[PDB]
């Protein structure tokens, strides 16, 4: 089949500039060529057929270009609201064939988590479980780092995280931290902590509860 | 208006097989090619095949050829998409999409996904556990614990809150999936005014709504 | 990424007899699943396919079943030739996977190794260094410690040892060891003795020239 | 006849690239996938990717994503494979290998490997040197100081193959270093010439030595 290779598979920019992204066919497709845009949790959305044209509604923003082997995508006036993953794809010959995609980062000034803890719930001490959470939210760079602590002593066993994508607002990053113990457990102790470490942090986020 | 209704989740057993459906309203289900399309959690799009349901006429792409079969039902709209003998390189997100051009504009259509996941573990309904605090702002959370398999959908007041909202993306752990989800908001709503996260299992039709109190 | 674990690093038995090795895959993957075996110094060789149909060539003493997530390769009269490792491998998700791969090991009656000890060579002398080369032959266990002595003082340095795999006609081990030294070294002392001491003998087996 | 013919060895210096070739002959270039394998020294076999002659549509591994790059020459009947920015774990062995079914039988036919060392140092030929001496009597070889590998042994142009030892290479301050003793009938040696055939490709690098008794 057609290979449709997308060389980048991230493309930085900042808010207002001009993004391209390039795909290049193993064989001559023409302008048979469509571009998509998904973003994270969403069906994908077509922006450009025939290696030019816009699908109905496509912001002017979005331009495609291209004949034969290379086409480009090209975003003017980035929006925050753009962070998604391109796709290109060929329909000149069968099977059709997607490029791998290429997800769109912005750049932006650091900032530092705001972080927020929160204890077990009245409701899940009924259920026998206990979940400490943390919350450390719209911070820049996306690298951090969350050390649990139970009555000061370093916690590495029952810990799950999770990062968001790039916020499409701020273009931040997001984490939440949960500790996840026994109700006897959690209750054979007395201080948790949950200890935040960044790029802009000179010192630990700490942020703690006394059972 | 133009619609493809796919339902939401459909969770199926090591080498038994589904059948994914796509309820077509609003235009002509004969005069559109119906295109399917699969993408694997954390992979990009690759293409089954299409079918024009005038005819069943098909164009199947060879990896799926005795994997996905296509159909169509016309006395209800319906585009069916068989899937046989599954196996984890089959447990994916699969899309029903038309491209609708009608001498003006070009439009195309996708209905919401089907999430497939082939396994042998059983459903479960979700957890769902208050997060409230004990300035200006105030941080509230939502505990989303426990269920399978995806997914579930989590808003704040029925979508009326949708800005400051963070949703984190589900962690699997011994078959069980766990997500979380914080909201700022002025320190003036909360807790004057009442904040409840609605949290939907469409997999265990579960639909919960949870309310942030202090 | 499915993983496919294979249990055991290796495998025994006798010649005459047979073998198996299982492999678990991390999902399932029905039946598309190989098998293959590599000899010392040789490409791959595929065996099996679709978990239990064989290559063109192999024999029917190569047995594959299993379906889902638990594989077996059974190896039934088992011979000298069959010594090598062996991998499974899933066709049936990308990217691809093998396994951590299983060696064939052989149970046989010990042997005293064969013993050779060579002088440097003329031809060497001329670069200025000197090695003495003693080659310890067909013996089993593989467990087997070698000594060097210059005039009776041992010499753990500057040493070289080699082992081969079990042999692929007797299932013997076989052992090389290189004590090099400069020519000045070799013509400062006269004795030169290889110490072998193996399970076969409480007492070392001693090869040794006087350069003189 | 079936054959891939691949290069014995390639050394590359570190931040360099290498451009791995497969030349296929005996057979229909574009009807069958071009699988590509790699197996550090001691270690299992990885997959790294295959590429259809055909059309050059090529399946690769993430770990390999940027890594290696998969092209074909039809002209020559050609495959190669591209790796860039060399560091010490790309040094490995990388084989070619394709799958026929005729619809009678499935074969399957693999290059010899090449050898690919990332090493600054440079390429050293190396100093073969003879070793010489009841009813049998143990003759040998000493394969030193050589780099990079690999080296061939053999004994009277593979005439004299039974009762042969080759010792594996030992690496040991730089360069490599082997053995190889043959045991023949005490009528054999030194009645008849004995010959120790060394081949070193990455430096062509072919050298008789009797084993002359002196
Ligand atoms: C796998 C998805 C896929 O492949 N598709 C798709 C399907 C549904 C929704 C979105 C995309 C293709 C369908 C066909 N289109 C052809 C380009 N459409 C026109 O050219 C308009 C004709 C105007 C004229 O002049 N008559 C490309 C995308
Ligand atoms: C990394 C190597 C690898 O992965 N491979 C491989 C490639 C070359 C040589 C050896 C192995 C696989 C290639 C694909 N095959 C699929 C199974 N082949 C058949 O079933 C034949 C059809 C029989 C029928 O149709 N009657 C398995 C091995």
């Amino acid at each position: 089949d057609i290979v449709m290779t997308q060389s980048q598979k991230f493309m930085s920019t900042s808010v207002g500039d001009r993004v391209s992204v390039t795909c290049k066919a193993s064989q001559n497709v023409g302008t048979n060529v469509a571009w998509y845009q998904q973003k994270p949790g969403q069906s994908p959305k077509a922006l450009i057929y025939s290696a030019s044209y816009r699908y109905s509604g496509v912001p002017d923003r979005f331009t495609g270009s291209g004949s034969g082997t290379d086409f480009t995508l090209t975003i003017s006036n980035v929006q925050s609201e753009d962070l998604a993953e391109y796709f290109c794809q060929q329909y000149n010959n069968y099977p059709l064939t997607f490029g791998a995609g290429t997800k769109l980062e912005l750049k932006r000034a650091d900032a530092a988590p705001t972080v927020s803890i929160f204890p077990p719930s009245s409701e899940q001490l009924t259920s026998g479980g206990a979940s400490v959470v943390c919350f450390l939210n719209n911070f820049y760079p996306k690298d951090i780092n969350v050390k649990w602590k139970i009555d000061g002593s370093e916690r590495q066993n029952g810990v799950l995280n999770s990062w968001t994508d790039q916020d499409s607002k701020d273009s931040t990053y997001s984490m939440s931290s949960t500790l996840t113990l026994t109700k006897d457990e959690y209750e054979r102790h007395n201080s948790y902590t949950c200890e935040a470490t960044h790029k802009t942090s000179t010192s630990p986020i700490v942020k703690s509860f006394n059972r | 208006q133009v619609q493809l209704q796919q339902p939401g989740a459909e969770l199926v057993k090591p080498g038994a097989s589904v059948k994914v459906s796509c309820k077509a309203s609003g235009y002509t289900f004969t005069n559109y090619w119906m295109y399917w399309v699969k993408q694997r959690p954390g992979q990009g799009l690759e293409w089954i095949g299409r079918i024009h349901p005038s005819d069943s006429d098909t164009n199947y792409n060879q990896k799926f050829k005795g994997k996905a079969t296509l159909t169509v039902d016309k006395s209800s709209s319906t585009a069916y998409m068989q899937l046989s003998s599954l196996t984890s390189e089959d447990s994916a997100v699969y899309y029903c999409a038309i491209e609708i051009y009608d001498g003006y504009n070009t439009m195309d259509y996708w209905g919401q996904g089907t999430s497939v996941t082939v396994s042998s573990a059983k459903t479960t309904p979700p957890s769902v556990y208050p997060l409230a605090p004990g300035n200006s702002m105030v941080t509230l959370g939502c505990l989303v614990k426990g269920y399978f398999p995806e997914p579930v959908t989590v808003t704040w007041n029925s979508g009326s809150l949708s800005s400051g909202v963070h949703t984190f993306p589900a962690v699997l752990q011994s078959d069980l999936y766990t997500l979380s989800s914080s909201v700022t908001v002025p320190s003036s709503t909360w807790p004057s005014q009442t904040v409840t996260c609605n949290v939907a299992h469409p997999a265990s039709s579960t639909k919960v709504d949870k309310k942030i109190v202090p």
